[PDB]
């Protein structure tokens, strides 16, 4: 799927960071 | 072969994605791990532009794509679940799907803890004795032993009483459709009397 | 009930998508709805991918919700058949609906199975006299075969099909079985209490002397009954075929409204169409349903099928289809009637596989190949005497003409079961008298009577007697009128005396209608 | 009686997904019935129609420029019903049973349902008395 439950994944609610700041110190050189 | 049963029957494609991904997370007991995997991929998805590219772009090839996937997740301790995940996606191309399995990862997750998100409106704030009386009258309309969750909202047009919008469905306990369905009941009465 | 119970998933009109957690059913295997207004039966037809099957109700889906359980029966809609069915009605699921208590069930039979293999097929070619003279000479009926009446929208293959049945049936021995798909339940309900009167159906204690199955589908039912009925009265026919050994009759009206149900529920089943209109499978949907009405070593099934045409066309694929597996084809005409002549066999284009000069004879084939002979030189003469006039053609065209204008009448025939809106008596003619007959108007032995001599007569006989009966009529014409009712001395009463004896009705009163609108 | 006999019915909500050529698609709706009465908040009714695995199709009885998407769709929890009984004689009514000549509600009236089976065959008997046309070419 609906529309109204999936609006709502446009604010964050990950509740931890161990994903989003591991990431981007991978990223950059796997897509250099 | 065995799994466990999911807590509701959903759409496809994008649901019986999450459907087995809930189902392969509960023998694993990872319910509320992959949860909040999936939700640190979609802010990731809200930071780099490189990495939502391989998501959209028709024009990245599809061994760059699982190579780059698999070349971040080598580390960091996510569920090897999630990580078998977004390689079957990233072969297949269906990273795009992300968001709408999240959605529909969510009301297994919800049907899980069997919670009910509603939303209270009444005419004026309560009392710590009438939420009491509320949530009780308000668990006639769960088919279960499920943990209702309030939201308070404020409008004085309904003169006293309360509406619970259940986002399936509305029951509207006020008093302003108790006098207006009073008042339908009287005139229809009279056009026979 | 967990497993061996799936939920609906769907419902797209008369086609509900089931939804199984595990282990799903069979094609063909049928289902039940839990909680229905009236017993809900589908019938699995596909396996759509993703533990989804795809059923075709047997009756209407309203009021069906998308969580409802599903039980599988483990089994195909399996119908009550034996001689405890005879003299009863059974709808699509084989209940009764004939108020006459539950069917006593020799044995419970699946209405799905295949055809008889090759080496149970017999090749034997005897006669059906069926008493009408067009069917008898020009496409005359195997016992033991295959009949088609084809025609549409009125033009008499319904009563063609109660003659037979009045004709056949009723000197047959066998036992039969109507299975009415997709027609009026008015002639459903005409048949079943003609039945009762005519001893053919017999209700209560002597009820097992009953000669007759009625299998109901009609016209009123969700597009899966009246698809599925038919092979329901094709079981219970076949139940009599193969473990009672017996010859049976098998009247099927309109055939074409399962290939139009079936052609109704695959719009829904997710194909692509086929020409006109209809589904991709419908020439294999109505062979496997044709092929299992066959005559094997075991027993005979005479079956008489009518087949509605749409738009008085043949070249539809549902009537052309169905021209493959009918041993005699008795094509019903609308210009034939119009004319007319009943019933309105088109002579030229309804054929038999026993017109051959090794099977009824030579005189026989001889004297039908004759008449259609002088039938085509006339239809080779229609433009020229519609355009020219008659007056122009040669003399042994306008000898041709006549001599087909007087067997085009002598095809035609009053029928018993016709006698009630028509007022002549039917005239049954036996297979010789025909024969005769026509051999007669063809060698020229009555170029001399009129042509409504011919019209509507039993047989050579009554061509003669018709001829002389309206012949005294031009020369019917008796003096003073024959009076005797210029005052009548008290027999004839007044006015007021007569409206002295006729009681006082009572009006009551402006249609008392909410009085006992609200008596509920 | 009425008051204590009360009970404020958990009306069924359901977005408009898509409108146009005269059927919405619906969103939600997880227990409406096939065939079922639904009503727009525009005050249209609609025909549960197709009911699918991600949405409901309605055919919509009126005008359906005043279907957005996004509107909310209540079900009523009925097959489609019309008002039957002695009180629609005399009475205009439109293709549901709402009377268009002005003369009021129906009273003196009752729904039931416009999709019935026929009665069957045991159900039936042969037609014996006549009904005049007043035509004479016809009752001839
Ligand atoms: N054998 C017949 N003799 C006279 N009239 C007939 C005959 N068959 C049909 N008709 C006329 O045509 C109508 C259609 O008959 P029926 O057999 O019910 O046709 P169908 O089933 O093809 O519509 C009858 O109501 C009657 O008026
Ligand atoms: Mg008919």
């Amino acid at each position: 799927a609906d529309a109204k439950a999936l609006d709502e994944l446009r604010k964050p609610k990950f509740s931890s960071k161990y994903l989003i700041q591991h990431v981007s110190q991978k990223l950059i050189p796997a897509v250099k | 072969l065995k799994l466990p049963t999911a807590p509701l029957q959903l759409s496809g494609t994008s649901a019986q994605i999450a459907t087995l991904l809930w189902q392969v997370a509960a023998k694993e007991n990872q319910l509320d791990k992959v949860q909040d995997e999936l939700y640190q991929f979609i802010e990731l998805f809200k930071q780099h532009s490189e990495l939502r590219r391989l998501a959209t772009d028709p024009f990245v090839p599809t061994l760059v794509r699982t190579k780059i996937i698999s070349s971040v997740l080598k580390d960091s301790g996510a569920s090897e679940i999630t990580k078998k995940l977004f390689e079957a996606l990233a072969d297949e191309g269906a990273l795009s799907a992300l968001l709408e399995v999240t959605v529909n990862y969510e009301e297994l997750m919800l049907a899980h803890k069997k919670e009910v998100y509603c939303t209270v409106i009444t005419a004026e704030p309560l009392d710590k004795l009438e939420r009491v009386e509320l949530t009780k009258k308000a668990e006639k309309f769960v088919d279960a032993g499920f943990k209702l969750v309030m939201q308070e909202k404020i409008d004085k047009k309904l003169l006293g009483g309360f509406v619970i919008e259940f986002s399936d469905r509305r029951v509207d306990m006020s008093t302003a459709k108790k006098v207006e369905e009073f008042n339908n009941f009287v005139n229809k009465l009279v056009l026979s009397i | 009930p967990a497993i061996d119970a799936g939920y609906v998933s769907q419902v797209i009109g008369p086609v509900v998508d089931v939804r199984f957690d595990g282990e799903l059913p069979s094609i063909l295997s049928s289902l039940e709805v839990e909680g229905h207004s009236v017993r809900l039966v589908l019938e699995v037809a596909q396996h759509m991918g993703d533990n989804t099957v795809r059923c075709i109700a047997m009756d209407s889906t309203d009021g069906l919700v998308r969580g409802q359980k599903v039980v599988d029966t483990g089994s195909p809609i399996k119908v009550p058949v034996g001689r405890g069915t005879l003299g009863r009605i059974m709808n699509v699921i084989g209940e009764p609906v004939d108020e006459q208590g539950p069917i006593d069930a020799a044995d419970i039979w699946s209405i799905h199975r295949e055809a008889p293999e090759f080496t149970e097929q017999s090749t034997e070619q005897e006669i059906l006299v069926t008493g009408i003279k067009v069917v008898d000479l020009l496409a005359p009926y195997q016992r033991g075969g295959k009949i088609g009446l084809f025609g549409g929208a009125g033009v008499g293959k319904t009563v063609l099909i109660m003659e037979l049945i009045n004709n056949v049936a009723k000197a047959h021995g066998g036992f039969s079985v109507f299975a009415g798909v997709g027609e009026r339940t008015r002639e459903g309900n005409d048949l079943y209490r003609e039945m009762i009167e005519s001893g053919v159906i017999k209700l209560g204690a002597e009820r097992g002397n009953s000669k007759c199955t009625l299998v109901y589908g009609q016209m009123n039912e969700p597009p899966g009954a009246r698809a599925r009925v038919a092979l329901t009265g094709l079981t219970v026919a076949e139940y009599f075929r193969d473990i009672e050994g017996q010859d049976v009759l098998l009247f099927v009206d309109n055939i074409f409204r399962f290939t139009q149900a079936n052609s109704e529920v695959s719009a829904l089943l997710g194909r692509i169409p086929s020409a006109v209109g209809y589904q991709p499978t419908l020439a294999t949907d109505l062979g496997g349903l044709q092929e299992r009405i066959t005559t094997t070593t075991k027993g005979s099934i005479t079956s008489v099928q009518a087949v509605y045409v749409p738009a008085d066309d043949l070249t539809d694929p549902a009537p052309a289809t169905t021209f493959a597996h009918l041993d005699a084809t008795t094509v019903l005409s609308r210009s034939i009637a119009e004319l007319g002549i009943y019933p309105a066999v088109d002579p030229l284009d309804s054929t038999s596989r026993m017109l051959n000069p090794n099977v009824i004879g030579a005189e026989h084939y001889n004297v039908a190949r004759g008449v259609q002979k002088v039938l085509q030189d006339y239809k080779n003469l229609q433009d020229i005497i519609a355009i020219l006039g008659m007056d122009e053609l040669s003399e042994e065209d306008k000898l041709t003409v006549a001599r087909a204008r007087k067997i085009q009448r002598f095809l035609s025939q009053p029928f018993q079961v016709a006698e009630v809106f028509t007022g002549t008596p039917g005239k049954y003619v036996d297979l010789a008298d025909t024969i005769s007959g026509f051999q007669g108007v063809l060698t020229g032995k009555y170029d001399d009577l009129p042509e409504m001599a011919f019209y509507m007569v039993g047989d050579i006989k009554e061509v003669k007697e018709k001829a002389d009966k309206m012949a005294k009529d031009i020369a019917s014409r008796k003096e003073a009128d024959n009076k005797k009712v210029s005052e009548e001395l008290k027999d004839i009463p007044s006015l007021d005396k007569l409206v002295s004896e006729i009681k006082e009705v009572v009006i009551e009163e402006d249609d008392g209608l909410e009085e006992d609108f609200k008596a509920e | 009686e009425w008051e204590k006999s009360y009970q404020p019915p958990v009306i069924h909500l359901g977005r408009v997904l898509s409108v146009g050529d005269g059927i919405a698609r619906v969103y939600g709706l997880k227990s409406v019935q096939a065939g079922e009465l639904v009503c727009f908040d525009s005050g249209v009714k609609g025909m549960a129609l197709n009911l699918q695995a991600d949405h409901v199709g309605v055919v919509v009885f009126g005008n359906d420029s005043v279907i957005h998407q996004g509107d909310l769709v209540y079900r009523t929890g009925q097959i489609v019903n019309v008002p039957i009984g002695p009180g629609t004689l005399g009475r205009v009514t439109d293709g549901l049973g709402q009377p268009i000549d002005g003369k009021g509600p129906l009273t003196n009236v009752r729904s039931s349902l416009v999709e019935v089976k026929a009665p069957g065959i045991i159900a039936r008997q042969s037609v014996r008395e006549p009904l005049f046309t007043g035509v004479k070419a016809v009752d001839a």
